[PDB]
């Protein structure tokens, strides 16, 4: 499932393109990242707190999860 | 200043390196240059057809590689003959075996500096024996339209190379190409010993070897009873009483013939125990 | 040239060079999709009317 | 072990025309060559070789001239046509040999696993076989000598590998394939009969020059290892072959019993419908 | 030339047979077949062939290049 380059001729598989960027996909990631500090969040701080034990330390310290040894979430 | 018509005086051997330029020269086509001899005007005879690497990029002007042309030349020079080129070969065995749109450029960005440099059409690939698919054409130009293309000096050579006038492009490229002709050497030098290697080695070499003789004959029996029942269904076809049968369906022959060699290869095959024995 | 009537045409340079006298559409797969021949009326007995 | 190879007459006709070189270059009367090729199997195919530019004194006859400039730079040539046409081995003209060959064999086992040694025939005439192979042997004797080197007679061929007769029989331009029973037979008949009894007479002049003038391989290992399958059936009144004839009774019982049935089957097929189409093409002619 | 024209008749079959099938037929021995490449044809046809052979839409063997009802 790859596009490759191939000769006319010969039909030898010659390159591999640097084109496969995927439709749709590479157009769903957010590359413009807009700004939202925990300002805006009123109401929810304890979603907050749980929010990030739950999600944000898993990004930063696997080992405040393993030197306990048990999972992420 | 005048035009005739020419010949082809042809080295076996070119058609030969033709042959397995397009019979090893996969049908991606190809390019080379043809050496021969400018003998005269009203005749051209080849008498060498050489080999390219592989130019697996393309047919193009570009593809000739002169330090080979020196050191091809030069390799001649050491053997005995370093003789002269005559023009260029190239091969279509994909197609119909026309002239191809490098073709168009490449004959007259060779003969340019050549005189005749005649084109080298093949298709080793059309057949085995019936059709021998050789092909050659002279690029004739707009200049030469203030004459008639009518150089006819020698008639029925290009007669016969008339007879055909048969390749759908070609046909339409009648302007700008008239071919050459193009027989075969009186190459009896080698002719006699390709006759005598051929008939020497095709028949039983040495020929103490047959002389595969009666269980193939039991098959053959078997054969020669097994359709016997079938080859007598045509005399109850036959039996048509007055008149009711177009074309007899004469399925008289087949079966006479093959008893008929095959056992005289049964009995002299019975003779060739009192035959090598005493 | 007869309307929608087709032709032998050429390869050579598309020379329209014969006229085919044809049937046009799949007349052959069903156009002649008829049971040919049976039999008699003897077989038949009482829808007579 | 080589029983064969299949050789094209391409480059033996680059033979031929090197055989036209020689005869206008001057002195060098035998046709001296190097023969590409690749051993695939025991079988093998030649597809191409090149001659060579040779010099041979006739004193001191191993005098060999194999330029490197004419085998380095057109090994590249014929390597840079084509990776699979290298060399194979070597050929020269003459029936026997040459005092140089040997050594001549020697210069290219460096470059080939089995270099070649075709001896081969620039106007055939001959009573035997073409040209013929010669593989690498040392088969020495039972003596424990320094090594013999001699090449001996590896047996090869004639083979025809593929289509290639758009050219080759479009130039027949008089044979019949003949339908065997139809006098190719009795050619057969001529060439082993006659071209196998003349060599029965170089076997007596084996037999009988080397009971004369005969030295060391009058009775090498293979006379008397021979005069065994000599000794299949060389008796002396008539040979007395009993088994041989109730045993051919029981192999003429064949041929006649089909000669019989069969050709009565081939009187239905020459005469009835003969009669029928006869007396149609008489009697209907009014 | 009678073993010839025998032998003539397959020389260009049998190793690279394409396979399209019957139309219909104008005339004798030249026909009207449609193809597995996707267009029709009308070519002359083979001596070889029994003529009732050819009265469905069969599948039938073809040249490349000359395409051929053999
Ligand atoms: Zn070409």
């Amino acid at each position: 499932g790859d596009l490759v380059g191939v000769n006319k001729d010969s039909y030898l598989i010659l390159e591999t393109l640097p084109t496969e960027y995927d439709s749709r996909v590479k157009a769903m990631e957010v590359d413009e990242r807009p700004t939202e500090q925990y300002s805006d969040i009123g109401g929810l701080d304890k979603q907050i707190q749980e929010l990030v034990e739950a999600i944000v330390l898993p990004m930063n310290h696997k080992e405040k999860f393993e030197n306990l040894g048990i999972q992420p979430p | 200043a005048v035009d005739t018509a020419e010949q082809v005086y042809i080295s076996s051997l070119a058609l030969l390196k033709m042959l397995k330029h397009g019979r090893a020269g996969v049908p991606m086509e190809v390019m080379g240059l043809m050496l021969g001899e400018f003998v005269d005007d009203y005749t051209v005879r080849v008498i060498d057809v050489f080999a390219m690497p592989q130019s697996g990029t393309g047919v193009s002007v570009e593809a000739v590689d002169p330090v080979f042309q020196a050191k091809m030349l030069d390799m001649l020079k050491q053997t005995g003959r370093p003789e002269m080129v005559v023009g260029w070969y190239h091969s279509h065995p994909g197609f119909g075996c026309w002239l191809s749109g490098v073709d168009i450029n490449t004959q007259q960005s060779f003969e340019a500096l050549s005189e005749r440099a005649v084109a080298v059409v093949v298709d080793p690939i059309q057949s085995v024996k019936g059709k021998v698919v050789i092909d050659a054409f002279r690029l004739i130009n707009a200049n030469m339209m203030v004459l008639g293309h009518e150089p006819r000096q020698t008639t029925s050579n290009l007669g016969h190379l008339n007879k055909p006038s048969i390749q759908a492009l070609i046909h339409g490229l009648n302007r700008h190409y008239y071919s050459i002709t193009i027989n075969y050497r009186k190459n009896e030098l080698e002719q006699k010993m390709l006759l005598n290697l051929h008939k020497k080695s095709w028949m039983e070499g040495l020929t103490l070897q047959d002389y595969v003789v009666k269980e193939m004959l039991e098959l053959a029996k078997n054969y020669n009873k097994a359709v016997e029942e079938e080859d007598k269904m045509t005399p109850e076809q036959l039996a048509i009483k007055n008149v009711g049968k177009q074309d007899p369906k004469r399925h008289l022959e087949e079966h006479v013939d093959v008893l008929m060699t095959s056992n005289i290869v049964q009995c002299l095959a019975a003779m060739l125990d009192t035959v090598v024995f005493k | 040239v007869t309307p929608n009537c087709r032709v032998a045409l050429r390869n050579d340079s598309y020379t329209l060079h014969k006229i085919l006298p044809n049937k046009v559409d799949p007349l052959v797969s069903l156009m002649m999709v008829e049971k040919v021949p049976d039999s008699t009326y003897e077989m038949i007995g009482g829808l007579d009317k | 072990a080589v029983q064969k190879v299949v050789v094209h007459p391409l480059v033996l006709l680059s033979v031929v025309d090197h055989f036209n070189r020689i005869g206008k270059v001057g002195n060098q009367k035998r046709v001296v060559g190097v023969l590409l090729g690749s051993w695939q199997k025991k079988v093998l195919d030649v597809s191409n070789s090149f001659a060579v530019p040779f010099d041979e004194d006739d004193k001191d006859d191993s005098v060999w001239f194999l330029d490197h400039d004419y085998l380095e730079n057109m090994y590249g040539m014929f390597k840079k046509v084509n990776a699979r046409e290298r060399i194979v081995g070597w050929y020269h003209t003459g029936p026997k040999l040459h005092k140089n060959d040997i050594a001549i064999n020697e210069l290219m086992k460096r470059y080939c696993p089995n270099s070649v040694l075709v001896i081969i025939d620039v106007k055939p005439k001959d009573l035997g076989l073409p040209t013929e192979a010669y593989i690498s042997v040392e088969e020495v004797h039972d003596d424990g000598t320094p090594t013999s080197k001699t090449f001996e007679h590896v047996t090869s061929e004639i083979g025809a590998e593929e289509a290639e007769e758009v050219g080759v029989e479009h130039l027949l331009r008089d044979i019949k394939d003949t339908t065997v029973g139809t006098l190719s037979q009795r050619i057969t008949n001529q060439v082993h009969g006659l071209k196998g009894l003349n060599s029965k007479l170089l076997d007596i002049r084996s037999y009988l020059e080397k009971v004369a003038t005969g030295k060391l391989p009058i009775n090498h290992q293979i006379i008397y290892q021979l005069q065994d399958v000599f000794n299949l059936l060389p008796d002396v009144s008539l040979q007395e072959f009993v088994k041989a004839f109730y045993l051919k009774t029981n192999d003429q019982m064949v041929v006649v019993y089909l000669a019989s049935l069969i050709r009565s089957v081939v009187a239905l097929h020459n005469l009835i419908n003969n009669k029928i189409a006869n007396r149609d093409a008489e009697k209907k002619e009014g | 030339e009678f073993l010839h024209a025998q032998e003539e008749v397959k020389r260009i079959q049998s190793i690279p047979l394409v396979i399209g099938q019957f139309l219909e037929a104008v005339d004798q021995n030249t026909a009207i077949v449609g193809s597995t490449t996707g267009s029709n044809y009308y070519v002359r046809i083979l001596s070889t062939i029994d003529r009732e052979l050819l009265k469905p839409n069969a599948s039938v063997a073809l040249h490349k290049h000359s395409n051929a009802l053999v």
